[PDB]
């Protein structure tokens, strides 16, 4: 995250770390088995880590559980990032709490002009690379889809949004895909792409969470 | 994605066949 704040310890107790290794995308916890991500964010053997705050630091609220399956949208494109989203089952169930809790879905779609909350342990440069310890906030509206398509020539689908700022300065970074854009209450969005971090006319782009409400649920129902 | 790397070849896994770089220690192929 470029241009935010620190959220403060599990003051967003829906994300998640996901972690090969290493903290490499972001999550979104929906029931104390399912978290969704991001398409781009698969890999085998990932370990979810729930409750973090310093993701180097055992501070004593994480939970890590194993993915025991993760299910891409079977129609993501790795070329055009159309159908970005992902979604883990935990090998186990995570026990909620107010540190570790889910987020609601939406029932519609968020339109453009509202105010959504961003957050993940991303890079925080816009030039050059860091690692945070603590988790990182952003307050971004989402923007226009002309402004996006403007931003954007010949990238856009009906499954992406833009959020940010156009000024730059602001954004998601690399490190925070597949994390939340929660808007009223809503997990509308996951971290997918952009052209580099907090550029000006190069707001991030979204997964828009609200086209897969029933992919999502017939997907844990399947599994 | 947060992906290190010293060349784009390490970059093949996350990125695929995606056009990119690896810049910064990281790979940069537009997605986070
Ligand atoms: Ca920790």
């Amino acid at each position: 995250i470029v241009g935010g704040y620190t959220c403060g310890a599990n003051t967003v107790p829906y994300q998640v770390s996901l972690n090969s290794g290493y903290h490499f995308c972001g999550g979104s916890l929906i029931n104390s088995q399912w978290v969704v991500s991001a398409a781009h964010c698969y890999k085998s053997g990932i370990q979810v880590r729930l409750g973090e705050d310093n993701i180097n630091v055992v501070e004593g609220n994480e939970q890590f559980i194993s993915a025991s399956k993760s299910i891409v949208h079977p129609s993501y494109n790795s070329n055009t990032l159309n159908n970005d989203i992902m979604l883990i089952k935990l090998k186990s169930a995570a026990s909620l709490n107010s540190r570790v809790a889910s987020i609601s879905l939406p029932t519609s779609c968020a339109s453009a002009g509202t105010q959504c909350l961003i957050s993940g342990w991303g890079n925080t440069k816009s030039s050059g690379t860091s690692y945070p310890d603590v988790l990182k906030c952003l307050k971004a509206p989402i923007l226009s889809d002309s402004s996006c398509k403007s931003a954007y020539p010949g990238q856009i689908t009906s499954n992406m949004f833009c959020a940010g700022y156009l000024e730059g300065g602001k954004d998601s970074c690399q490190g925070d895909s597949g994390g939340p854009v929660v808007c009223s209450g809503k997990l509308q969005g996951i971290v997918s792409w952009g052209s580099g971090c907090a550029q000006k006319n190069k707001p991030g782009v979204y997964t828009k969470v609200c086209n897969y409400v029933s992919w999502i649920k017939q997907t844990i129902a399947s599994n | 994605i947060l992906k290190r790397c010293k060349t784009y070849d390490d970059c093949k896994d996350v990125c695929k066949a995606r056009k990119g770089k690896c810049e910064f220690g990281i790979c940069k192929c537009m997605i986070k």
